């Protein structure tokens, strides 16, 4: 087994195809099914996975009461085959209320905090066994992608922040090898959604503050110096943000329109264009969209978009999206996930919170359209 | 230049219900959530509830669950406080705060405490 | 439901530190916030997440969350400072407030309360009514907790109390009313009024003979 | 593949870092899962692994009623990758009320006491075939280590005890091929915590009728001598015990304090300095702490600890603990496991007795605090 280099051009895109659905929520209304949320899909050179953040209960359990709480000790990271939803027979591979995972080719990462608020530990896994560990560094909070990590050469970049403090680090078989700061002009980053861009990494976050533009991030391998900017595209990919006549974007700079929340995408490079997903509503997490925007990379006056697919109808509920990279025969192609968030506190016809997902991958060929939301009828379950 | 500004004072007879407003202003309206402490005559603070005027969910003190109603309007940038079933010990002043915190009861994915930085 | 203990009252010197503790179960894992509240106004943020001040609020204010007290210090108080001081913390996304603190600076020596007990005036009882009025007066600083007594016990209803006002004297005076039924003023053989001021308590008692 | 010789030197330690949790009890309110007590955790070269002594029964269910129990002809060894909790698939690979478990580097020997209280049977599994067998030898409860054995060159120790006589057997390829008797000054063995110590054994173990100081067992794997004292440290390991304040130790005799109870702790030297974990209520078995106690392997007065870390909250319930050790790069790794019990005797909600673990391995970095207690609300669980 060799390291991944991820040294081949991008995949032709012309648009995503369905890949992967586990109907988690549908099945745990007949069946002991996890209580998740902050899902994400990577994949070893053999096959691919699904991970999620438990909540330390099943569904129907009284346990799964009031699991809109974000942070507790009984959070753990689940692992399954792409597909396998989360039965009891999961592998729960560390304990953690914010993560990453990537493989390297030889073996598994994992990136996982837990702990106090104010005094929260990263534990390093590699090939199943605790290698290094760093506390907060601002006491405040710290917690990191929530997907996938990008390994080149045997050294993984996982970006994590702290407090409102925003650090890259670098993992060789588990151990930290270099910490570099962000640097740039991005001026919040989080929950990035990374992908590799030989020969470096290029992750496209979320700013909770002060944009609806994505922030990016470029780490480079080799030196570890960091280059942070945004999202040009006149299309704005976070939610809630404004509608497409009267959005703005820069190239730099946060917009300041519609901060303080914010939301887990993606979007990737396509030349001078940008491919990205988004909630189809505005302000809610209703619906997902994907679409390429030309010269959406490059120019901030940019709202021409084409290859518009609907991946939820915007009648149903999303939520968290991010992007895993997969090596093929000549290319690597670009997938993503879809979180679909039911129960409280949008939905009171339950007590609990969990998600299911549903998968797409890029594809070369052609493709139709449809919906494939969650599906689970809340009024009946009880 | 940011303020609350509320309503004007009201009388009120048990068994009945008040209604106060709060209008925001000098910030985005839909950035910051919104709460309301009250405060009896010659005693201390009391913690009633928040709205998060992005989607509207509210999350009230179990005390006061099934009694109180906060609402918001984004077009006007005010929220509203309604109580109801009024008892001699609700004659308190009423305040209108803005609260700085991200609460997982109003729709926030990662619970951030910070406090109510305006009165 | 958590509860978070602050001492009803706290007295310093002009120049000198006020130290204000606030005190919770595992206090220290927790954030914390104090609010400062003049006469009068609403309440000021002056300290959050345990030990930050918001801009405008002078570097005099500091605090402190350690083990299960929070405390917040203002050195070299002055005049000005005079407030309640309210902690604040979170259990479970639900906002809990301290009791409060009353912070004096001190413009005079203590002095201690004097009381007197009114029983029932006769008018009254013959109106099938009955208060008992304990008047307070001639304390600083203005804060005392009264607490009432049926011969031994202590009585919970029916106990109303104003707060601290100044007199003309610059000195501070209270008053506390326990009504009840004529018949429970002839049940018992007495009733007390225990006015504690700066630690130490005075009472004084009346009968129905 | 080769036999395991652990000749590599201990890793440095600043700490511990959170490894695992399998959250048990939380999920058996929705869900099939074993009642078990008594577990530990054991590692092969490539993966972890957790494992218990069943009750012949899950939680939901009839059987889990009077499960304090702790000698029954239904008690199984269950063995699981380390995060898979005991849900039906679960593997039973041997009959046992007591047991032990290791791997040689090329298989895995387990030894499974089950029977009769006057006449118990000890059963050697070795690459899942019977080798051998021995019976009681002072005919009063035959019991072992309840945690890993440890293996040298192909040759596994475990410390096994009868009566209030205790005895190392040294075991190749499940076969007993020689037995040494308890030599020393420590008056009362039981259930020892073991770990490589090349080119030995070392083993700290639980006094259960004069000390509240902790037995040391050193084994030597070459002529199969074996001397035993206890450990130095002023701040004993045991529980019940005195408080800081007035506790006692000694290093060659038990301390007196608070004899006829204890239970199943650890601790590893570190030059002259010792770590060791102990619940934090002196008397019951109420939280979980680690430390470092300067000069505490070798100074009976030493009462000076560093590096105090809370794995469980005082008020929360933890119960047996043990050491694994892990085979790094470079040097040998040292981890733990907490065994949280829930239900009766000490908690009237429910019928069942119980636990879940959580898991805990050393780091040469930084971490922070918290607390990782069980989290089951037996008040809901009807
Ligand atoms: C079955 O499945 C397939 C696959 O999913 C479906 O095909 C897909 O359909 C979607 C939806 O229509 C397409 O996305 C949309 O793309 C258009 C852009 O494409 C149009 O404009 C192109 C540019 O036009 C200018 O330039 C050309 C130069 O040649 C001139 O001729 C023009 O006059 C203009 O000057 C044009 O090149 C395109 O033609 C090409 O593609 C079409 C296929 O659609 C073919 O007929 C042609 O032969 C040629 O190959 C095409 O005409 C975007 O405009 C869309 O975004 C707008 O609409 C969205 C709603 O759908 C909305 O959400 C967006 O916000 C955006 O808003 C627009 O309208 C707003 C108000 O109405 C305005 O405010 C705003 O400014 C904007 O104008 C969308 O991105 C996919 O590309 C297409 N995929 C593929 C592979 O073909 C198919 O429809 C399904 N069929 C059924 C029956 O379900
Ligand atoms: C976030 O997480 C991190 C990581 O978990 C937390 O850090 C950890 O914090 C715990 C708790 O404080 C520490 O454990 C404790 O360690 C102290 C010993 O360390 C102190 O004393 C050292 C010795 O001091 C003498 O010698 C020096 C010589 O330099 C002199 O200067 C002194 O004056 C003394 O003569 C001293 O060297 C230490 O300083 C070093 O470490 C600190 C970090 O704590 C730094 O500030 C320094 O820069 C320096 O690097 C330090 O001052 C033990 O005393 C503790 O045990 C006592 O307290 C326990 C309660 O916590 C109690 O259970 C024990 O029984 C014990 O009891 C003591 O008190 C009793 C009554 O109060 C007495 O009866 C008894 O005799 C005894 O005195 C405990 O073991 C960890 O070491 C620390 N880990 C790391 C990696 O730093 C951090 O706190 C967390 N933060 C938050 C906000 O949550
Ligand atoms: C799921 O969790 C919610 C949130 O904790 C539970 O709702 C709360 O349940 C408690 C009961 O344990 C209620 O407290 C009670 O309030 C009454 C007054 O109404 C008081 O007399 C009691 O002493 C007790 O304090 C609380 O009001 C209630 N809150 C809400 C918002 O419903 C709910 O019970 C849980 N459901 C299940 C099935 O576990
Ligand atoms: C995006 O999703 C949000 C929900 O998260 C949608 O907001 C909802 O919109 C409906 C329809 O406007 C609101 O109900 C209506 O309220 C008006 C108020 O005047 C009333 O006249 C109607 O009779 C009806 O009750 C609903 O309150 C509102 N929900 C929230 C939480 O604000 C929004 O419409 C979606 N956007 C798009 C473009 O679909
Ligand atoms: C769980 O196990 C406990 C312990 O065995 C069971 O409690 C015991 O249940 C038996 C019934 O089979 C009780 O015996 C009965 O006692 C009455 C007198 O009170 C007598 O008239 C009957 O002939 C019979 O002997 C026994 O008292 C009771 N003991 C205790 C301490 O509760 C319990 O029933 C089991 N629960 C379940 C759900 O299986
Ligand atoms: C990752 O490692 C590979 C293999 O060691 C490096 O491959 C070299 O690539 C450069 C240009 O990309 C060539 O000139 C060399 O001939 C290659 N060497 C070999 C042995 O194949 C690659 O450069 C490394 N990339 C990063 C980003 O570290
Ligand atoms: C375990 O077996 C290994 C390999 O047979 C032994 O390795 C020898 O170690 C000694 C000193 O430790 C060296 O002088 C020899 O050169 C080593 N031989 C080989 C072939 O590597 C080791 O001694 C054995 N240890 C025990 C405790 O039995
Ligand atoms: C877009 O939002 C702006 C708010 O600035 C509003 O004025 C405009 O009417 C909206 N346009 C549409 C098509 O909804
Ligand atoms: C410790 O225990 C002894 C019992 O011998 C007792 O006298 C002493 O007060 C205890 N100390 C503390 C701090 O509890
Ligand atoms: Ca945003
Ligand atoms: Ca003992």
């Amino acid at each position: 087994a060799e390291y991944r280099n991820w040294s081949k051009p991008q995949c032709g895109i012309t648009g995503f195809a369905p890949f992967s659905k586990d109907n988690s929520i549908r099945l745990s209304a007949g069946g002991d099914i996890w209580v998740t949320r902050e899902p994400y899909v990577s994949c070893d050179p053999d096959k691919c996975y699904q991970f999620a953040l438990g909540q330390g209960t099943t569904l129907n359990n009284v346990h799964s009461n009031n699991t809109v709480r974000d942070r507790t000790p009984y959070r753990t990271l689940l692992m399954n085959e792409l597909g396998v939803p989360f039965h009891l027979g999961t592998k729960q591979v560390c304990i953690a209320w914010s993560s990453s995972s990537c493989h390297d080719g030889k073996a598994w990462l994992h990136v996982c905090i837990t702990g106090d608020d104010k005094n929260a530990t990263a534990s390093f896994i590699y090939n199943g066994r605790l290698i290094d560990s760093v506390v907060s560094w601002s006491k405040d909070i710290l917690r990191t992608q929530e997907s996938e990590c990008v390994c080149i050469n045997g050294t993984c970049t996982v970006v994590m922040t702290d407090g409102n403090d925003t650090k890259i680090l670098f993992i060789e078989e588990g151990k930290i090898v270099h910490t570099s700061k962000l640097s740039g002009s991005a001026q919040h980053v989080e929950e990035c959604s990374c992908y590799p861009r030989y020969p470096g990494v290029r992750c496209v976050c979320r700013d909770n503050w002060k944009g609806s533009n994505r922030p990016i991030v470029d780490i480079n391998i080799k030196d570890h110096s960091i280059v942070s900017s945004y999202v040009c595209s006149g299309l704005v990919g976070d939610t809630p943000r404004k509608n497409d006549s009267s959005s703005s974007s820069h190239c730099l700079n946060p917009n300041n329109e519609e901060g303080g929340h914010g939301v887990k995408g993606w979007a990737f490079d396509d030349g001078n264009d940008v491919w990205m997903g988004r909630t189809i509503n505005e302000t809610s997490r209703l619906g997902y969209e994907t679409f390429k925007v030309v010269e959406g990379w490059s120019n901030p006056k940019s709202k021409l978009q084409i290859n518009r697919q609907v991946i939820v109808d915007r009648g149903d509920r999303s939520g968290y999206s991010g992007i895993f990279s997969v090596e093929g025969k000549s290319c690597i192609n670009r997938c993503f996930y879809v979180e679909l968030i039911r129960g409280r506190k949008e939905e009171t016809e339950v007590l609990w919170t969990s998600n299911s997902i549903v998968v797409f991958c890029g594809t070369s060929g052609t493709y139709g359209t449809g919906s494939w939301p969650d599906g689970a009828d809340l009024n009946l379950m009880h | 230049q940011v303020q609350l500004v509320q309503s004007g004072a009201e009388v009120s007879k048990p068994g009945a219900s008040v209604k106060v407003s709060c209008k925001a202003s000098g910030y985005s309206f839909t950035s910051q959530s919104l709460g309301w402490v009250r405060q009896a005559p010659g005693q201390g603070l009391e913690w009633m509830g928040i709205i998060n005027p992005s989607g509207g969910i509210t999350n009230y003190a179990h005390k006061f669950q099934g009694r109180v109603t906060m609402t918001r309007d984004t077009s006007t940038s005010t929220v509203y406080m309604e109580l109801s079933s009024l008892r001699s010990e609700d004659t308190a002043l009423y305040y209108c705060v803005r609260d700085l915190s991200h609460y997982n009861e109003v729709g926030h994915d990662r619970a951030y405490y910070y406090g109510m930085d305006i009165w | 439901s958590y509860e978070l203990i602050q001492p009803p009252s706290v007295s310093v010197s002009p120049g000198q530190t006020a130290s204000i503790t606030c005190s919770g179960d595992k206090l220290g894992k927790k954030y914390t916030c104090w609010y400062q509240q003049k006469p009068g106004q609403s309440p000021v943020l002056v300290i959050y997440q345990d030990n930050k001040r918001p801009s405008g609020i002078p570097e005099r204010f500091s605090g402190s969350n350690s083990g299960n007290t929070a405390t917040l210090t203002i050195s070299g108080t002055q005049a000005m400072d005079e407030a309640d001081y309210y902690c604040q913390a979170w259990d479970s996304s639900a906002v809990v407030f301290g009791g409060g603190t009353k912070l004096t600076v001190l413009g005079q020596p203590k002095a201690a309360p004097s009381v007197t007990l009114f029983p029932p005036s006769s008018e009254e009882l013959q109106a099938n009514k009955a208060t008992l009025v304990c008047l307070i007066s001639d304390f600083y600083p203005g804060a005392v907790t009264v607490a009432w007594k049926a011969d031994s016990s202590p009585v919970k209803a029916g106990v109303e109390t104003t707060t601290p006002s100044k007199q003309s004297n610059n000195k501070y005076a209270a008053s506390s009313y326990l009504s009840l039924t004529p018949e429970q003023w002839k049940s018992h053989r007495s009733y007390s009024c225990q006015v504690t001021h700066e630690g130490s308590t005075v009472e004084k008692t009346v009968a129905p003979t």
